[PDB]
């Protein structure tokens, strides 16, 4: 039958040891109310009922990228995350993006950009690593020559000069901090438009590796608690980068494999926190990188047909925890319906369907057949045939450089 | 002053001090996307923001325009930046932000954009002092809280305050022995003074995380703890662990307990061990027990462990 459902699936509740604290305590009611839900499919069942609400996914997507309630003030300096969340699952739920709304978004973006480079959170604000990294995603994902010729490389390479400082690590804005994060939203940025110099992420990958901790994940800056979000732009930088042998992969993958949480079957963000459908992506996104990276360094132990991690159970904790009736996917039942975890949530779907690895390929889709989503490269988090279309393109044109720094040194009026 | 939801909250296109100043609206092109249908307030506030913004102006007025355009929407880095750039400019009473800060973060707790301000007045102040209670007080709301868990870090460090950072690790695993983010601070203390190569701290860490193992056996934070400071150094050189381990295995079982097992054989095999397969069957046991039925949930990866034990120790 279905991992949740089976009747040894209670054995894997919570023993708090009879020692009670804040966190087993909060476990516990999650565990609570999850089970409630699992008991109403054991419970009912003649026609098949793990079904994504495709349908009301879409009309609440639809209606999302273009008008939004106040509810979404909040993320008026965030506009080209919410562009990308919706384009992005869309995408996953394959709903192609009209010619008109597609020119909309292209030009909205174009307002969004810095007449000195990057993408802010919105027209007239300073540029910003996230909406940046957000922008270029969605702009890859319309992935047309209009969307592509918004990006003014030059200028994007400049940017990120502004923000990368001497110890490898990039600030999140001018006058901002810094963390694994902008380094990721660097990295994927540079790498898609083709604008990595020789020197732009020079130190970049020891920094990053520097955030892995003891347990085997990392943390925003060094010293950090291992965290799931941080951990996904960690890895994710450095297989750009090609430097992920830069990390202990093993305690690395010993961390991650630990964060499905064995009754809820989704993942937490840290160890002892609670289960949320955003982690079905920022943690299981971590599998198919490790999976890679292994690879690549001739494991001979590696599963040609499984991530390692298990995809039933995640997929199980999403159509059956996170769907929201109105559309929309959530962090758990009855808990945060918006685009970001709409888009996650969907993201990690993705993931725990499609496995790959050189020419082996094998889906596992729990539910209806028709629950399957467009795949989603691991890295960048946007098709892998929008991936490809990009890189190819930008690619077509040489990476961008700052002539002035080549030319002889000067020293003397004189020689003029 | 004026707060945006007084009975007497004025709009700023109605206010006889900002007269003079043309609001600029923000333009989202000819058909919007993703348009959020902003209260009258809110694009009121941020069409005279934008104005202030454009003309550089470096006002009092822009100055406390800033703190409504904050409660609009404390996540705008751009108002929040500006905000900054004011408080020099007017030479503002740094101690008195400092106020407005604790009240908004008390507030938004886990808002980053919060903190990061924060962070920017204690190095201008170069003061430190309220920081590691004010710190405790939100952690006492969330003991969890990354935000306040990073900032504590950057104060500990930057002023160098380690001096009771370890005592204050011990209150709060008393209050919650599983607050992994604390088992991690205990770390980052350790890490940072002693060290972990000094082998009577280390000694006291790995006796301490046993007894913590002991009262919760199914605690994972304290099981990650002990792997943590020993996995570099070892797990097999350790053989009075491995036995205290075995001896747990009755009354205080877990997955975890038989995944650090697992690691010791692993290895014990790595360090070209003795009876190689007398090892690697205890290993392999170990992984199919984890896999079919004490860690069903990761049978992937102790399928994977098992797999690669075999690949370079048999045969
Ligand atoms: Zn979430």
């Amino acid at each position: 039958p279905l991992y949740s459902l089976r009747p040894e699936h209670a054995r894997e509740r919570l023993q708090d040891d009879s020692v009670e604290t804040v966190t087993s305590i909060e476990q516990a009611k999650v565990e609570e109310k999850i089970q409630e839900v699992f008991s109403s499919y054991k419970f009912n069942h003649l026609v098949p009922r793990l079904v994504l609400q495709r349908e009301k996914h879409f009309h609440y997507l639809k209606r999302g990228l273009r008008q939004l309630t106040d509810a979404y003030e909040c993320l008026d300096a965030s506009r080209p995350w919410l562009c990308y969340w919706i384009l992005h699952s869309l995408e996953l739920l394959d709903e192609p993006i009209p010619q008109i709304v597609a020119t909309d978004v292209c030009q909205f973006l174009e307002l969004c950009q810095s007449p000195d480079g990057g993408f802010g959170g919105g027209p007239g604000q300073y540029p910003h690593l996230a909406p940046t990294y957000a922008a270029v995603n969605a702009l890859c994902i319309i992935g047309t020559e209009e969307a592509y010729n918004v990006i003014n490389r030059e200028k994007l390479l400049q940017y990120l000069y502004s923000l990368k400082q001497p110890d490898g690590s990039f600030l999140m804005h001018v006058g901002g901090e810094v963390d694994v994060r902008s380094a990721y939203c660097a990295a994927s940025v540079a790498s898609l438009t083709n604008i990595i110099t020789p020197d732009l992420f020079e130190g970049t990958a020891e920094w990053i590796a520097r955030c892995q901790n003891w347990e085997g994940g990392i943390g925003g800056v060094p010293g950090m608690e291992a965290h799931g979000g941080y951990t996904f732009c960690g890895l994710a930088a450095l297989v750009i980068l090609k430097k992920e042998r830069s990390l202990n992969l093993k305690s690395l993958l010993q961390w991650v494999t630990s964060r499905q949480m064995r009754f809820e079957g989704g993942f937490q963000g840290r160890c002892n926190k609670l289960v949320d459908g955003c982690y079905s992506f920022w943690q299981a996104g971590l599998l198919p990188l490790l999976h890679r990276a292994l690879h690549a360094q001739g494991d001979p132990a590696l599963s040609m047909s499984h991530w390692m991690f298990h995809q039933q159970a995640l997929q199980e904790y999403i159509l059956m925890c996170c769907q929201c009736p109105a559309g929309g996917l959530l962090d758990k039942p009855g808990k945060s319906r918006d685009f970001y975890h709409t888009c996650y949530c969907l993201s990690g779907l993705s993931i725990a369907q499609h496995f790959g690895s050189g020419a082996m390929l094998h889906d596992v889709v729990m539910g209806v057949p028709e629950n399957v989503l467009q795949p989603t490269h691991p890295v960048y988090n946007i098709g892998p045939d929008k991936v490809i279309q990009a890189t190819t393109h930008f690619l077509q044109k040489p990476v961008p450089g700052f002539e002035e720094c080549e030319d002889a040194v000067t020293s003397d009026p004189a020689t003029d | 002053f004026l707060s945006l939801d007084s009975p007497t909250y004025v709009l700023y296109r109605d206010r006889a001090e900002w007269a003079d100043i043309d609001p600029v609206p923000q333009n989202d092109g000819p058909s919007p996307v993703v348009q959020i249908i902003y209260s009258e307030k809110f694009r009121d506030v941020y069409d005279y923001f934008r104005a202030v913004l454009q003309r550089d102006e470096r006002s009092e007025r822009a100055f406390k325009l800033t703190r409504d355009a904050i409660e609009l929407n404390a996540a705008n880095y751009t108002v929040w930046h500006f905000r900054r750039v004011l408080l020099r400019s007017l030479q503002k009473d740094l101690q008195e932000e400092m106020n407005y800060i604790i009240a908004i973060i008390e507030e938004q707790p886990k808002n980053y954009q919060v903190w990061h301000h924060r962070r920017v007045l204690v190095e201008w102040l170069k003061d430190p002092s309220q920081e590691l209670e004010f710190i405790a007080d939100i952690l006492n709301q969330d003991a969890k809280n990354y935000h306040a868990w990073q900032h504590r870090q950057w104060v500990i460090q930057e002023f160098r305050l380690w001096d009771n950072e370890l005592q204050y690790v011990d209150q709060l695993l008393k209050e919650d022995v599983r607050n992994n983010s604390v088992w991690n601070q205990r770390h980052f203390v350790i890490s940072n003074t002693t060290g972990y190569s000094d082998r009577a701290v280390l000694e006291r860490e790995v006796q301490y995380t046993l007894e913590m193992i002991k009262l919760v056996p199914h605690n994972e934070s304290a099981w990650n703890y002990l792997k943590g400071i020993l996995q570099d150094r070892g797990l097999s050189r350790y053989p009075n662990l491995l036995n205290q381990l075995l001896d747990l295995q009755p009354s205080h079982s877990s997955p975890y307990l038989i995944a650090f097992l697992v690691d010791i054989y692993e290895d014990m095999l790595e360090n070209q061990c003795d009876n190689k397969e007398d090892i690697l069957n205890k290993a392999l046991e170990l992984c199919e027990i984890l896999a079919k039925e004490k860690d069903t949930i990761r049978k992937e990866y102790w399928r994977y462990i098992g797999r690669s034990l075999q690949s370079k120790h048999s045969r």
